[PDB]
RNA sequence: ACGGGAUAAGUGCUGAAAGCAUCUAAGCAUGAAGCCCCCCUCAAGAUGAGAUUUCCCAACUUCGGUUAUAAGAUCCCUCAA
RNA sequence: UUUGGCACCUCGAUGUCGGCUCAUCGCAUCCUGGGGCUGUAGUCGGUCCCAAGGGUUGGGCUGUUCGCCCAUUAAAGCGGUACGCGAGCUGGGUUCAGAACGUCGUGAGACAGUUCGGUCCCUAUCCGUCGUGGGCGUAGGAAAUUUGAGAGGAGCUGUCC
RNA sequence: UUAAGUGGAAAAGGAUGUGGCGUUGCCCAGACAACUAGGAUGUUGGCUUAGAAGCAGCCAUCAUUUAAAGAGUGCGUAAU
């Protein structure tokens, strides 16, 4: 349930390791983004070198929330912090790692490149 | 008018009953009932239908043409009848029969279908060439354009269907 | 066609085809009977009465709803029928299809009927803005007199009146509220009850009518 | 369609009629057709 | 995001006046989230007084009216969905 | 919907700008365009009909109606409605007593140029404006079981496969 | 003798309005008829202008075929 100035914690390598969302896509009004959903965000914190650099302006996927998701079995499942990962605007990744577990509900949004490399989903 | 002086209006083997303010005609293909007017009147001689107009008002002056262009077309489609012919200019744009109704294929998910009516009958002389014949001319025209509108001619290329004189004003874009 | 009333007893869940999940109201919709036929030609419509839920015979000097009253027993007595508790009327039925004194069983509705489901909603009370519209409060610091009134009621000396439907507050609560659409997941011949997906308006052993959903 | 309060004939084969109370004009070419209001 | 009617701008067909042509004057079609019909309360307060089970009779009694005596309601009492 | 006139009430008082809350008389319309016609290839442009049927965003920046960027979205009027709404709310603005700077003034002081500080009342009645009851009615006695005229009210929009 | 709810709201241009006389001037060799039957020509001759032979724009703007027709009324037209 990511509104706008939550921070999340970035889930990849390329270089960002905060970012402050200022946009959850999709449509006029939409308050809050989910698993899974594409936010706009900004770089709040840096890894020295890296490939994105602070203060920039991104996309991102969620991972990993904290209220997590219901699914049609009615099991649910919560994670212990918010994460993301920076995306590419063709839902591939900017960076080339991804760090902690990851719900399986982003195969339906075909982020097929993050499923892969992550460990486990979840 | 001269159209109300040409109330000569000959049947040729068609019989003409007048019924009051209503007129049936029949001949060959009968089945023509019409409630005409009130203000004109008529008379058959022997074998001529005249049409009178009163009173040589304004409407009296108009109805006298109307009615003598009416009660013609009528016995005129009950001899012969009327037909109207339309031609498809595309690619791929073909029609055919399926019983009584016609199926067009212009191009759409979908292909369009009009069925026939009564009095009213398709031919489909080379898949490209339709003829509509019937016995009204208001019928023949309003189905002639009714499946004409459903695609019309091109500006660019001419493709739709158009009539079969049709000039289209064929521009180079 | 097909209606029946019944009594909302509780909700509760059920796995479903590939154990998907689905909530569900049970419905005990037991002793129904076609009260009346109503017809074109005696009262101008078609429709067939239900009673619901039978009662005890008439007692001479019985204060409470229990019992019938003797005009409750002589309209019950024309089918051969005992006293029932509720009645409601069907216009959506075929009155063919029906006798009079016959049972409505719970087996008309067949696992997959798509119904709409009527019922008189729950009850509040005096509510304010705030609950019975979706309004929005006032600033709760910074100096603000105003938490959960309504704004302004009209404009000026144009309109020097309040217009008719204006959202004041009031008592909300328990008006008749369909939903459309619900369905009928399984049928129970044996304990009389419906499993209906989804919620129901009304409270715990509230009357609910089912009909076949039109749309 | 031009629809303007002064429609006048332009081309010589542009004509002038009423139609449900307006003055429109009918040219065979279909940038000379106008109506006026 | 009903699907029916009637329609706007528009497209037409037939068709004269205006002896031709022309969507129009008479006719006939078509035509839009707009206008009118399948959720909810009142709904004889629609002070003009809508429609579908029981009960009804005095002892007199200008059967008015009096005690009555009659049909179902209430007061009161235990409560809550 | 900034000026002219006033003076045509109000010096026995008609509470001033923003903002919030709530609308809506109710209209030359941004979106959908719903449709459509062209000095309309789709995409535009432009016009017509239709619409206030329904919709019409969150932030950074001010002193205020003025603006300006960020990021979205199918999209971001018209104001008479007392520049709608303070006996519904705020008091940032303006302006009351303190104080200071620039400038003008011999001076007391002024400007409106800046600047920091600064009390906003009311139990709702003849009345007009949401919910919920008692009775004048009531025409067989009376009582238990349903009209559908409309007084009617609810308008509900849209994006990606 | 009228026909906007003008009644019960004037306005600049644009079309067809009740007509109407004061008109004025057009034709049984047949009034506007429409009908459709003739469409030209040495002759673009000339400067011939992107040729253009109704049409860069200046005409040089001459006999016709026929009861009748233009160095072509004109529709046009890259020209036909």
């Amino acid at each position: 349930m990511i509104q706008q100035e939550t921070r999340l914690k970035v889930a990849d390598n390329s270089g960002a390791r905060e970012v402050l969302t200022i946009k959850v896509l999709g449509g006029s009004g939409r308050k809050t983004a989910n698993i899974g959903d594409v936010i706009v965000c900004t770089v709040k914190n840096a890894t020295p070198g890296g490939v994105v650099k602070k203060g920039d302006v991104v996309k991102a996927v969620i991972v990993r929330t904290k209220s997590g998701v219901r699914r049609n079995d009615g099991s649910y499942i919560k994670f212990d912090e918010n994460a993301c990962v920076i995306i590419r605007d063709d839902k591939g990744p900017r960076g080339t790692r991804i760090f902690g577990p990851v719900a399986r509900e982003l195969r339906e949004g075909n982020f097929m490149k993050i499923v892969s490399l992550a460990p486990e989903v979840l | 008018s001269r159209v109300g002086k040409k109330i000569i209006d000959i049947p040729s083997d068609v019989t003409v009953t007048f019924d009051g303010n209503h007129v049936t005609v029949k001949g060959p293909k009968g089945e023509l009932s019409r409630t005409l007017n009130e203000r004109m009147t008529f008379k058959q001689e022997e074998n001529t239908i005249e049409v009178v107009r009163p009173s040589d008002s304004k409407e009296d002056r108009t109805n006298h043409g109307t009615t003598r262009a009416l009660l013609n077309n009528m016995v005129q489609g009950v001899s012969q009848g009327y037909v109207k012919v339309l031609e498809l200019v595309g690619v791929g744009y073909r029609a055919q029969m399926q019983g009584k109704d016609l199926i067009l294929n212009v191009g759409y998910s979908h292909p369009v279908e009009i069925k026939a009516e009564e009095n009213i009958t398709f031919s489909v002389e080379k898949n490209t060439v339709v003829k509509v014949e019937g016995i009204s001319k208001e019928q023949v025209g309003a189905l002639a354009s009714n499946i004409r509108s459903v695609r019309p001619p091109e500006p660019y290329k001419g493709k739709g269907i158009r009539y079969q004189g049709e000039y289209v004003r064929r521009k180079e874009g | 066609t097909k209606g029946i009333l019944g009594r909302k007893i509780g909700m509760t869940q059920v796995f479903g085809e590939n154990g998907e999940l689905i909530p569900v109201t049970v419905v005990e919709a037991k002793e129904n009977v076609v009260l009346q036929k109503k017809t074109v030609e005696v009262d101008g419509y078609n429709a067939i009465q239900v009673g619901f839920e039978d009662k005890k015979a008439y007692k001479k000097d019985a204060k409470s709803n229990k019992y019938a009253n003797k005009p409750a027993e002589g309209h019950a007595k024309k089918a051969d029928a005992a006293p029932k508790r509720f009645i409601r009327e069907f216009r959506n039925v075929d009155v063919d299809a029906y006798e009079v004194g016959q049972e409505v069983s719970v087996d008309t509705f067949v696992a997959g009927d798509v119904i709409d489901v009527t019922g008189v909603s729950k009850g509040k009370g005096f509510q304010g803005a705030i609950k019975r519209h979706g309004q929005s409060r006032g600033p709760m610091s910074h100096g603000s007199h105003f938490h959960r009134a309504p704004g302004s009621v009209g404009m000026a000396s144009d309109a020097s009146r309040v217009f008719k439907g204006q959202k004041m507050p009031g008592r909300m609560g328990g008006n008749t509220v369909t939903v459309q659409n619900l369905e009928v997941v399984q049928v129970d011949t044996e304990n009389k009850v419906i499993l209906v997906k989804g919620n129901v308006p009304g409270p715990k052993k509230g009357l609910v009518e089912i009909r076949t959903s039109i749309k | 369609m031009k629809v303007r309060p002064s429609v006048k004939p332009i081309c010589e084969k542009c004509k002038v009629i009423k139609r449900k109370g307006k003055v429109m004009v009918i040219c065979e070419n279909p940038k000379h057709k106008q109506r006026q209001g």
